[PDB]
């Protein structure tokens, strides 16, 4: 369809290993720091302690609860609590979940984040679940009990931006990569004896055309063909990384040029 | 004090991975190496998240008070 | 606590606008303008597009202090082409870019088995 | 109801003013801790 | 001789002996508990002193330094004097 041009390679719930071609570097590296710092989500941003006989400090607790993972697929029908017109938070802006756990048994009890309720109304849109990808259906380990020890919160997820703290980024890690062979010479390799001896060959060295031994420097080659892969963190599915990703880099070149009208 | 919940550099959930990991080595008698690539962390920097941690709370718990 | 707040790195504060528009003394059909809550993201991408036009004398952005979330944007143009105008053009050529690129990625990903 | 004072040892809640020495029931220990208060803590999950 | 010291919450009689703090969290039985946040130059320890009726004899929080207290211990020394520490955290 004529601009950008998508060239997928691999494809599955967490990764998508991907060609990007036919764009500016820019462009490429500007979405890839969107995917990063700016896709909205929803994540414990405040927690209410009643009863902590736990090992842990509450700040240590509510750390950790802020960084698990929670289901932002309809993170769009859920207002930014800061917008929202309400008095502190609600439906309409936020996700209230509790965690009740008791040392009861005499071997330790493990608190995940499987353990954590909805207490507020989710209104049909999936959004709040904790996520889980553990073959075992408990996800992301809070904490831990021995007998006696009791520990009750209520947190209130919000929608974030990883700008604001890392919490609330969708993604994880992003593989970034443009001419494997150094033809742009972007790059001056450090060598002892060979520069190509000693310097391991890349995966998407495979992927391109190897330069030609007498061919002279080609000065006007642009920097085009991106290699990349993204990697979810689960609380938003890998490709909506990117699109959402894409979109949201729309929206910001497009609030300038409402300024530019109401200027 | 516990298996911190994201990788320090990148993020990806490693908090649900610890006792996966303490199985593979016990159970299934693998070396640590090719326990963590088993449970899909190949970047050395989420390699050493695990690799690295120390269960400080079992000794906590230990405690009574 | 003499640290800002994060939002203060997205969020205009009061008395605040996305866009400030001076005209350029040091050159004729210059402007520099002082976008607000804003960082490379925007300032490398409209800058590597503002570059594409070729009635487009000079572009550059810079961030002056990476304590706060600003950049600058200068450019000049031709006579008659009025800077404000290689900012519009830079912008929906960036919105369509995009927007392809959007749609060529949604069908790749249909392609797909997993 | 309530528990103003709580024991090191035993964690037997306890609750006295003055005169009242500064012991507890059965445990002659004499630490005694003030026990969390009922105004819940709110926190900054960041 | 008759002359002890109370830990409780002064609100001035006679001497007006205080301090800049705000002993607004201190209980009746002039500490703190758990849980409670604490900040600025706020009184930790409320203790009253007649000198021979109120004059302020009350730790306050370091300036620099804020937190939340983690625990308060009421214990007697080896003559028999109380003892009180407050671990803030
Ligand atoms: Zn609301
Ligand atoms: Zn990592
Ligand atoms: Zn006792």
């Amino acid at each position: 369809e004529e601009g950008p041009q998508v060239k997928i390679r691999e494809a599955s719930k967490d990764n998508v290993d991907f060609i990007l071609s036919n764009v500016d570097l820019a462009m490429a590296n500007s979405l890839r720091r969107v995917m990063i710092a700016e896709i909205p989500t929803l994540a414990i941003d405040s927690v209410e302690v009643e009863t902590n006989t736990t090992v842990l400090a509450d700040e240590f607790i509510a750390h950790r609860l802020g960084l698990i993972p929670l289901q932002s697929m309809d993170i769009e029908q859920l207002e930014y609590s800061r917008d929202c017109f309400c008095e502190d938070h609600c439906d309409k802006c936020s996700v209230v979940l509790t965690l009740q756990a008791f040392g009861e048994s005499e071997s330790t009890t493990n608190v995940y984040s499987k353990d954590l309720v909805i207490v507020s109304n989710l209104m049909g849109r999936n959004i709040g679940h904790p996520i889980i990808q553990d073959k075992e259906g408990n996800g992301v380990l809070i904490c831990k009990l021995r007998k006696g020890q009791e520990l009750k919160l209520t947190c209130v997820a919000k929608k974030g931006i990883a700008k604001e703290h890392a919490k609330w980024g969708p993604a994880a890690a992003i593989e970034f990569e443009y001419d494997p062979w150094n033809k742009l010479k972007h790059t001056d390799y450090w060598y002892e004896q060979d520069s190509a001896k000693e310097w391991p060959q890349s995966k998407n060295c495979e992927y391109e055309d190897p330069p030609n031994e007498g061919d002279p420097f080609d000065y006007k080659a642009q920097a085009d063909t991106f290699y990349m892969n993204v990697e979810s963190v689960g609380s938003i599915p890998v490709d909506q990384v990117v699109v959402r990703g894409i979109d949201t880099l729309q929206k910001k070149v497009a609030s300038i040029l409402l300024a530019l009208t109401q200027m | 004090m516990i298996v911190p919940v994201r990788c320090f550099s990148c993020g990806k959930v490693v908090g649900d991975k610890w006792e996966s990991y303490l199985n593979l080595l016990q159970e299934d008698e693998l070396d640590e190496g090719t326990a963590l690539s088993r449970l899909g962390l190949k970047r050395y920097c989420c390699r050493r998240m695990i690799l690295t941690h120390v269960d400080l709370i079992e000794k906590f718990l230990r405690y009574n008070p | 606590m003499n640290a800002p707040d994060r939002f203060e790195l997205f969020l205009l504060g009061e008395g605040e606008s996305k866009l400030k528009i001076d005209p350029d003394t040091k050159a004729p059909n210059a402007v520099v303008i002082t976008f607000e809550k804003e960082d490379h993201t925007l300032g490398n991408l409209i800058r590597a597009e503002l570059l594409n036009d070729r009635k487009v004398l000079f572009a550059a952005y810079k961030v002056e202090h990476p304590f706060f979330a600003r950049f600058k944007l200068r450019i000049q143009t031709t006579e008659g082409y009025d800077p404000k105008d290689a900012l519009k053009n830079a912008c929906n050529s960036i919105i369509n870019k995009l927007g392809a690129l959007k749609t060529n990625f949604e069908t790749e990903w249909n392609l797909q088995t997993l | 109801a309530t528990l103003k004072y709580i024991c090191a040892e035993c964690s037997s809640k306890l609750s006295l003013s003055r005169t009242d020495a500064v012991r507890c029931k059965d445990c002659g220990h004499r630490i005694l801790l003030k026990a969390r208060t009922k105004r819940l803590v709110q926190f900054e999950a960041r | 001789m008759s002359i002890t010291e109370t830990f409780e919450k002064p609100q001035r009689t006679n001497t007006l002996r205080m301090k800049h703090g705000t002993y607004d969290k201190l209980d009746d039985d002039g500490l703190i508990a758990p849980g409670v946040r604490v900040s600025g130059e706020d009184v930790i320890i409320g203790k009253t002193t007649p000198i021979s009726s109120k004059r302020d004899a009350s730790t306050p929080l370091r300036s620099t330094e804020n937190g939340i207290v983690d625990q308060v211990l009421v214990t007697t020394n080896q003559d028999g004097l109380k003892f009180v520490k407050v671990r803030v955290r």
